[PDB]
RNA sequence: UGAAAUGCGCAGAUACCGGGAGGAACGCCGAUGGCGAAGGCAGCCACCUGGUCCACCCGUGACGCUGAGGCGCGAAAGCGUGGGGAGCAAACCGGAUUAGAUACCCGGGUAGUCCACGCCCUAAACGAUGCGCGCUAGGUCUCUGGGUCUCCUGGGGGCCGAAGCUA
RNA sequence: UUUAUGCUCU
C-alpha cells in the first residue's frame, strides 16, 4: 500500500509515503557486501553538467550483485529485504551456502527465507537467474544483461519487468519496459519475475522540501529567464514560446529525435 | 483426496528416448505433488482433427490418479512448463453415463 | 467442504444424548461450523456476494434458535455460547 | 426429413467418455458442428452430457472445431 | 514467372462485388480478376453477370500460363457465388472440387451497427 | 450505396498463402430450456462456495409469519487511481441526402466498451402483479427427482381452461 | 433514394 496523512498541515494533506512493511530487519545495512562511501557530487571535473542537483540526505552505497553467473549452481537463502536509497527498487540480502553474502534487487513475491539459485540448471521460479536462452518463452523477467557477461542493465526500476517473446538464432526477443521490442543474446543472464515495490510510482512528494531531500534543487523555466540565458527568456509580461520550444542550448524539445542514426545497435531493435 | 484423469499431449517428433525423458519428469512431478497413479493408457501417436503446434499429429498419455485436490491446479501448471508438453487437461473422474442400456 | 465424519464429529460432540441428531444446540453448533467456514472463504473471496447472502441467512437462522433457547433455558444458553464462542 | 436419430445407430455407449472418437465423431455434421437434438435422438439430460464432452474432445485435438463444406 | 497445370481457384463474393484469384498449388496467386476488372463501376459489380464475366477473365488468363485443373474455393454470400462457380466450369478448367470456406467467427469481434440489428 | 461520393491503391492496394502480435466475445449444442431474491449468469478445466429439490419418517418440539428503521446486494451509463485498447463507438471531422440535415445512409474517429481497486444507487430495475399460509374442476406440452418404472408421486417452466373474479 | 406543412370559432 501507500501511507497517507490527515491534513494537520498543508502539504501533509497530499503527502504520501511508501509502505515499509515488506522491509525485513533493515535499519543498519550490511557493512561488508556494501556499503562503500558514495562520492556525492553534482558536477564533473569543475563544472555543472547536470542542472538543479545537490543537497539531500547523505547516503551509503549498497554495492549490489548485477552479475549472478559469478556463482553458478551455488544456492542461497534470502536473509532479509532491505531499504536501498540508491534505487527505486528494494534490495534483498542473501546468504549463500558458500558463506558468501550479496545483495540482489528484490523481485516481486520473493519471500524471506526461501532458496535462490542461478545457472543453466535453475528451476524457473522467482529469484533464480538463467541465461536467457533457457527461459520459457512468455515468462516475465527483470535485471537482464544486454550483452553476455557485461552485467544486468535492463528492467531494474521498481515495478519494472520484461517479457521473453520468442527466439531467433542465438538471440531471444524481449519486450523491454519501454515497450521496445529488442533482440538480446541468449547467453545474457536474466532473473525470473518483475522487480517489485511497484506501488513506487504512486507516492506523492507533497512539498518542495521533499524534493530537496531526494537531491533535486529547484528547476527554473526558460520562460522565466532573459534572452542571455535561454531561447524562452525575455518578452515583457509573460509570453508564448515565440519559436519552436527549445532547450537552453538551442535544440528543439518537442518531438525532435535524438538517437544517433547509424548505430550498430539499430540492427537489433524493433519498437518504441 | 479425489480421483482425476490426467490427459497430456506431447510433441510427436520426439524420439523414443526423449519421449521417455519427458515422461520421467511428468512421473516425478506427478509424485512430487502427491498423486498416486492407478490406471494408465499410453495410446501413443494419434491423428489430430486440427494441428496443435503446427503438427497434424500428437503423442497421447492418460493417467488416473488420487491426489490432494488442493494441489491439482498447481500440478497442471507444472506439467505444462515443458515445451514438449503441448497440452494438458486434468479432469475430475466420473462414473460413466450410458445410453442404449 | 465439511466432510461427513468432519460434521459427524460435531453432531456427536453437541448431541444432548447419544442419538440426538437435531436438537437446538446440534443445529446451532452445526450452523456455526458452516458460518465460520464461509466467513473465512469470504475473507479471501470478497467480491463473492451471492455466497455472502447465504451467510446472512445462516447467521439469521442461528440467531432465531439461540433466542428460543435463551427463552426456554437461560442456562444452556450461556453454556452453548461459551462452548462455541458467540455473541460479540 | 429422413435418416435415423443416430442414438439408434450404435449400441451401448458411454456419452461421458470424451476419448473414443469414432462413437463421438458421428454426432458431428459435415462441417463439424454438434448435431441438433432432433437428429441425435438424445434426451434433454443426455444432450448436455454429450456436448459437454464433445467440447472436451475438441480441446484435446480429437474432435474438430470446424471443417469446410465439401463439394458444394 | 512459371507455367503450372494443377492449380487452385478462389471466389470472394461480397454484397458489392465478386473477385476471383487463381493461385498455384501452393496458394500464390497466378492471376486475378473482379467485377471492376471486367469494366464495371458502382453496384454493377455486385451482379451475378459481372461475376460470370469476371471468373472467365480469370480462367482465360490462367490458361495462358497453362491452367488445366482447379480446386475452386468460395468465400462469402452474395449474387456472385453460383454464377461465378458455374462460369468457371463452362470453359477449360475442370473443377476437381468445390469447397466453401466462408469465414465465420465463433462470436468474436462486435460487428458494425449495420450488421448487428438483433441482440 | 438507393445510386454515389469521401476513403484506400502502381510509394504494389483488394484477392491468396506462410509466420507473428494483441485485445475482446464465446459459433454449433441452445430450447418457446436451466440457475439466482433481484440486478443478472453461456467455450473448456480445477479449486473455493451459496441456494434448491427428492427419497427415508430418524432428531428438536411452535423454536412461526411479516417486517417501520438499520445493513447488504443492485443492468447500462457515469466518476477517481492505475493498467489495457483488436473490433466497436457518444463527441468530433469529412462524403452524401435535403429548402436546411447539428440527423437518418457512407468513410474516418476520441472518451468509453475490457481488467484491478474504490465510488455512483438509477431503470419499461416489468409478470408494470409485496411476502407467508390454507381452501376451490380438469386437459395438454416441458425441465428435473423418486417410484412396486404403460402409470403414479414431488418441485419447477408454458399454453387451454371449472367455479369464481373483472369496467 | 426528395419532402414538409394545413389560421380562429361551430
Ligand atoms: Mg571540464
Ligand atoms: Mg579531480
Ligand atoms: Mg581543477
Ligand atoms: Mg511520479
Ligand atoms: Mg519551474
Ligand atoms: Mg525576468
Ligand atoms: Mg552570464
Ligand atoms: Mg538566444
Ligand atoms: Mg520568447
Ligand atoms: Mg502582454
Ligand atoms: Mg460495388
Ligand atoms: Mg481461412
Ligand atoms: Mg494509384
Ligand atoms: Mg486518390
Ligand atoms: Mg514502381
Ligand atoms: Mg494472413
Ligand atoms: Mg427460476
Ligand atoms: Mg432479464
Ligand atoms: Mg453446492
Ligand atoms: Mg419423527
Ligand atoms: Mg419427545
Ligand atoms: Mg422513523
Ligand atoms: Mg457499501
Ligand atoms: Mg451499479
Ligand atoms: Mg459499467
Ligand atoms: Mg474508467
Ligand atoms: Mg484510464
Ligand atoms: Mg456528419
Ligand atoms: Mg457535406
Ligand atoms: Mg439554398
Ligand atoms: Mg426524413
Ligand atoms: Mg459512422
Ligand atoms: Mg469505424
Ligand atoms: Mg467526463
Ligand atoms: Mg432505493
Ligand atoms: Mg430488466
Ligand atoms: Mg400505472
Ligand atoms: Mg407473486
Ligand atoms: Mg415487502
Ligand atoms: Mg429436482
Ligand atoms: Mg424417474
Ligand atoms: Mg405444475
Ligand atoms: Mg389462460
Ligand atoms: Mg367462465
Ligand atoms: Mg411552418
Ligand atoms: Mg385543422
Ligand atoms: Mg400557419
Ligand atoms: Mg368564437
Amino acid at each position: 500500500a501507500v501511507k497517507k496523512f490527515k491534513p494537520y498541515t498543508p502539504s501533509r494533506r497530499f503527502m504520501t509515503v511508501a509502505d515499509f512493511s515488506e522491509i525485513t530487519k533493515t535499519e543498519p545495512e550490511k557493512s561488508l557486501v556494501k556499503p562503500l562511501k558514495k562520492t556525492g557530487g553534482r558536477n564533473n571535473q569543475g563544472r555543472i553538467t547536470v542542472r538543479f542537483r545537490g543537497g539531500g540526505h547523505k547516503r551509503l552505497y549498497r554495492i549490489i550483485d548485477f552479475k549472478r553467473w559469478d556463482k553458478v549452481g551455488i544456492p542461497a537463502k534470502v536473509a532479509a529485504i532491505e531499504y536501498d536509497p540508491n534505487r527505486s527498487a528494494r534490495i534483498a540480502l542473501l546468504h549463500y551456502v558458500d558463506g558468501e553474502k550479496r545483495y540482489i534487487i528484490a523481485p516481486d513475491g520473493l519471500q524471506v527465507g526461501q532458496q535462490v539459485v542461478a545457472g543453466p540448471d535453475a528451476p524457473i521460479q522467482v529469484g533464480n537467474a538463467l541465461p536467457l536462452r533457457f527461459i520459457p518463452v512468455g515468462t516475465v523477467v527483470h535485471a537482464v544483461e544486454l550483452e553476455p557477461k557485461k552485467g544486468a542493465k535492463l528492467a531494474r526500476a521498481a515495478g519494472t519487468s520484461a517479457q521473453i517473446q520468442g527466439r531467433e538464432g542465438d538471440y531471444v526477443i524481449l519486450r523491454l519496459p519501454s515497450g521496445e521490442l529488442r533482440k538480446v543474446h541468449g547467453e545474457c543472464y536474466a532473473t525470473v519475475g518483475a522487480v517489485g515495490n511497484a506501488d513506487h510510482k504512486n507516492i506523492v512528494l507533497g512539498k518542495a522540501g521533499r524534493s530537496r531531500w531526494l537531491g533535486r534543487r529547484p528547476h527554473v523555466r526558460g520562460a522565466a529567464m532573459n534572452p542571455v540565458d535561454h531561447p524562452h527568456g525575455g518578452g515583457e509580461g509573460r509570453a508564448p514560446r515565440g519559436r519552436p520550444p527549445a532547450s537552453p542550448w538551442g535544440w528543439q524539445t518537442k518531438g525532435l529525435k535524438t538517437r544517433k542514426r547509424r548505430k550498430p545497435s539499430s540492427r537489433f531493435i524493433i519498437a518504441r | 483426496m479425489r480421483r482425476y484423469e490426467v490427459n497430456i499431449v506431447l510433441n510427436p517428433n520426439l524420439d523414443q528416448s526423449q519421449l521417455a525423458l519427458e515422461k520421467e519428469i511428468i512421473q516425478r512431478a506427478l509424485e512430487n505433488y502427491g498423486a498416486r497413479v492407478e490406471k494408465v493408457e499410453e495410446l501413443g501417436l494419434r491423428r489430430l482433427a486440427y494441428p496443435i503446434a503446427k503438427d497434424p499429429q500428437g503423442y497421447f498419455l492418460w493417467y488416473q490418479v488420487e491426489m490432494p485436490e488442493d494441489r491439482v491446479n498447481d500440478l497442471a501448471r507444472e506439467l505444462r512448463i515443458r515445451d514438449n508438453v503441448r497440452r494438458v487437461m486434468v479432469v475430475k473422474s466420473q462414473e460413466p453415463f450410458l445410453a442404449n442400456a | 467442504p465439511i466432510t461427513k465424519e468432519e460434521k459427524q464429529k460435531v453432531i456427536q460432540e453437541f448431541a444432548r444424548f447419544p442419538g440426538d441428531t437435531g436438537s437446538t444446540e446440534v443445529q446451532v453448533a452445526l450452523l456455526t461450523l458452516r458460518i465460520n467456514r464461509l466467513s473465512e472463504h469470504l475473507k479471501v473471496h470478497k467480491k463473492d456476494h451471492h455466497s455472502h447472502r447465504g451467510l446472512l441467512m445462516m447467521v439469521g437462522q442461528r440467531r432465531r434458535l439461540l433466542r428460543y433457547l435463551q427463552r426456554e433455558d437461560p442456562e444452556r444458553y450461556r453454556a452453548l455460547i461459551e462452548k462455541l464462542g458467540i455473541r460479540g | 426429413s429422413r435418416k435415423a436419430k443416430v442414438k439408434a445407430t450404435l449400441g451401448e455407449f458411454d456419452l461421458r467418455d470424451y476419448r473414443n472418437v469414432e462413437v463421438l465423431k458421428r454426432f458431428l455434421s459435415e462441417t463439424g458442428k454438434i448435431l441438433p437434438r432432433r437428429r441425435t435422438g438424445l434426451s434433454a439430460k443426455e444432450q448436455r452430457i454429450l456436448a459437454k464432452t464433445i467440447k472436451r474432445a475438441r480441446i484435446l485435438g480429437l474432435l474438430p472445431f470446424t471443417e469446410k463444406l465439401v463439394r458444394k | 514467372k512459371r507455367q503450372v497445370a494443377s492449380g487452385r481457384a478462389y471466389i470472394h463474393a461480397s454484397y458489392n462485388n465478386t473477385i476471383v484469384t487463381i493461385t498455384d498449388p501452393d496458394g500464390n496467386p497466378i492471376t486475378w480478376s473482379s467485377g471492376g476488372v471486367i469494366g464495371y463501376k458502382g453496384s454493377r459489380k455486385g451482379t451475378p453477370y459481372a461475376a460470370q464475366l469476371a471468373a472467365l477473365d480469370a480462367a482465360k488468363k490462367a490458361m495462358a500460363y497453362g491452367m488445366q485443373s482447379v480446386d475452386v474455393i468460395v468465400r462469402g454470400t452474395g449474387a456472385g457465388r453460383e454464377q461465378a462457380i458455374r462460369a468457371l466450369q463452362a470453359s477449360g478448367l475442370q473443377v476437381k472440387s468445390i469447397v466453401d470456406d466462408t469465414p465465420v467467427p465463433h462470436n468474436g469481434c462486435r460487428p458494425k451497427k449495420k450488421f448487428r440489428k438483433a441482440s
